[PDB]
RNA sequence: AGCCAGGAUGUUGGCUUAGAAGCAGCCAUCAUUUAAAGAAAGCGUAAUAGCUCACUGGUCGAGUCGGCCUGCGCGGAAGA
């Protein structure tokens, strides 16, 4: 494993295929083409789900193309769909937005373990539970 | 919440003002059927006594003569405006 | 600005201010601007120090004014000579002895008061300071 | 930094993780990354949980104030940083070779793995371990 | 540099120093909190 | 106070889909791995990246940051 020679992570929504106004000069500042993300972009993209975000590594070499493999989705992206309340956060001390469960957080906390770090389940459970917790969202535990 | 204190002899404008420049000022303590008791007693000691709460609640011993009087402290004069304490009424 | 609504009489003698004041304790709020100065404070001041304390901790908190003016000072127009009457009343002044606590605050932080009352104090004639309301 | 009875509730809970533990392993970040916090840390995670202890301060007399007590060997271990990664479950763990292998995977050096006290050895990469 | 009559310390990287009687305030970051005197 | 060190994987997090990505504004202000790390006090970005500081480690190793109460001083302080 070499270290940090050029790696950066950055990119909107995976279904947005070649962003220029949301990226653009970014993932292009490099020798790497701003074809690169767009065909090798969606590959792996379409097998889990589009409208989503998702990051990646993007370790550049002197060849042309870059190596790479991909993480997980972020915490309150997921939190949407999930929560119910597009507005995640707003005035959560002085006006609490919403609220969430353990059931549900601790249920979706795995599914990510691939990605996540930790010893137990119920380790990175209040974890990706407290991912809740700060969006308004005072953990109903 | 214990504190030596010495009896007064002279008591008036002119003592307590000589009293209160010279690191002490003049407190009383009276309560039952017993005599009132002029007592001066030391600043310093007093003025970090009365920044914890239990002082203005709590029973408090104060040494005179020897003898032990238990008391509370039933009212107070600051100086109006320099960080300081003029005079204490001492119940019993 | 403050001003007293109606009054017995127009005009008031200049008087002389003297001894120590009594609104010495922190009788309302948490916090309190005691003046350790002598002096009065204009109607305009105490509008200027109001206002330089309520922008500083913004909506939230709450504010009051133990001093309030009811004394009017006159004063005599430019280019005119002695007598041929008392002057035309001007402005209204709260005469403040030391001791005296000006302003009271609660429902802020200690830290975030000290820097609100500053503020205050810098539109003030007279010299303050900080004080706490103590328990008895 | 608090008391001494605060101070020595650190090194006495240090004392009694000796006392119920075999083998041990240094570890000198002097230019790692928490990318690798939990790796190192992340594997005692993956062994059962919380209790393993790293307690990273060999400080001349911290550390070894328990030493008397406990291992007279680890006071010429002082010098320069280590950590004395105290395990718990399983005699002579997989715990010891993991900083080696994470010293390549990322985090500049390691303290140069020199290593702690089974046979009262030195700098030894040592494979050779119960599984 | 300013002159004010009460120089103090602007930013985290500025200094009070006393040369030859006044009390001046050097900075490393803005050459603009340069001030003396007060 | 100094000195080679560490000071996260998802956080492109929802948000008004133009972005707020630890740090415009919103508020929450996670919990894991644990020597430690606030989902952040500052700098730097279109926003990232990145560099610092909180803290935690190991070295050299002893007294030290801060607030009132005050005694004297210092600046503020330019005219024929
Ligand atoms: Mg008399
Ligand atoms: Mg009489
Ligand atoms: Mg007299
Ligand atoms: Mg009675
Ligand atoms: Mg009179
Ligand atoms: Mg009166
Ligand atoms: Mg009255
Ligand atoms: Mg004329
Ligand atoms: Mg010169
Ligand atoms: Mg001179
Ligand atoms: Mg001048
Ligand atoms: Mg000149
Ligand atoms: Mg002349």
């Amino acid at each position: 494993a070499k270290k940090v020679q050029a790696y950066v992570k950055l990119q909107v929504a995976a279904g947005m295929a070649n962003p220029s106004p949301p990226v653009g000069p970014a993932l292009g500042q490099q020798g790497v083409n701003i074809m690169e993300f767009c065909k090798a972009f969606n590959a792996k993209t379409d097998s889990i789900e589009k409208g989503l975000p998702i990051p990646v590594v993007i370790t550049v070499y002197a060849d042309r193309s870059f190596t790479f493999v991909t993480k997980t989705p972020p915490a309150a992206v997921l939190l949407k769909k999930a929560a119910g309340i597009k507005s995640g956060s707003g005035k959560p001390n002085k006006d609490k937005v919403g609220k969430i469960s353990r059931a549900q957080l601790q249920e979706i906390a795995q599914t990510k373990a691939a990605d996540m770090t930790g010893a137990d389940i119920e380790a990175m459970t209040r974890s990706i539970e407290g991912t809740a917790r700060s969006m308004g969202l005072v953990v109903e535990d | 919440f214990t504190i030596n204190a010495e009896v007064r002899k002279e008591q008036g404008k002119g003592a307590s003002r000589r009293l209160r420049a010279a690191n002490k000022f003049p407190a009383i303590i009276y309560g039952g059927k017993e005599a009132p008791l002029a007592i001066e007693l030391d600043h310093d000691k007093v003025m970090n006594m009365q920044a914890k709460a239990e002082f203005y609640s709590e029973v408090l011993t104060i040494v005179v003569d020897g003898k032990e009087i238990k008391v509370k402290a039933q009212d107070v004069q600051r100086h109006p405006y320099k960080p300081k304490l003029q005079h204490i009424d001492f119940v019993r | 600005m403050l001003q007293p609504k109606r009054t017995k009489f127009r005009k008031m003698h200049k008087g002389r201010n003297r001894g120590l004041a009594q609104g010495t304790d922190v009788s309302f709020g948490s916090f309190g601007l005691k003046a350790v100065g002598r002096g009065r404070l204009t109607a305009r001041q105490i509008e200027a120090a109001r206002r330089a304390m309520t922008r500083a901790v913004k909506r939230q908190g709450k504010i009051w004014i133990r001093v309030f003016p009811d004394k009017p000072i006159t004063e005599k127009p430019l280019a005119v000579r002695m007598g041929k009457g008392k002057g035309n009343v001007e402005y209204w002044v709260a005469l403040i002895q030391p001791g005296k606590v000006l302003y009271e605050m609660d429902g802020v932080p200690e830290e975030l008061a000290r820097e609100a009352f500053k503020l205050a104090a810098a539109k003030l004639p007279i010299k303050t300071t900080f004080v706490t309301k103590t328990v008895m | 930094m608090a008391l001494n009875l605060q101070d020595k509730q650190a090194i006495v809970a240090e004392v009694s993780e000796v006392a119920k533990g075999a083998l041990s392993a240094v570890v000198a970040d002097s230019r790692g990354v928490t990318v690798d916090k939990m790796t190192e840390l992340r594997k005692a995670g993956r062994e059962a949980g919380v209790y393993m202890r790293v307690v990273r301060n060999t400080l001349l007399r911290r550390a070894v104030e328990g030493t008397p007590f406990e291992c007279l060997k680890d006071a010429f271990v002082g010098p320069t940083l280590i950590a004395y990664s105290m395990e718990h479950p399983g005699a002579a763990a997989r715990l010891f070779k993991e900083f080696a292998k994470a010293n390549a995977k990322f985090e500049v050096k390691a303290a140069a793995f020199e290593g702690e006290l089974i046979p009262a050895s030195q700098i030894d990469r040592l494979a050779t371990l119960p599984t | 540099m300013k002159v004010r009559a009460s120089v103090k310390k602007l930013c985290r990287n500025c200094k009070i120093v006393k040369r030859d009687g006044v009390i001046r305030v050097i900075c490393s970051a803005e050459p603009k909190h340069k001030q003396r005197q007060g």
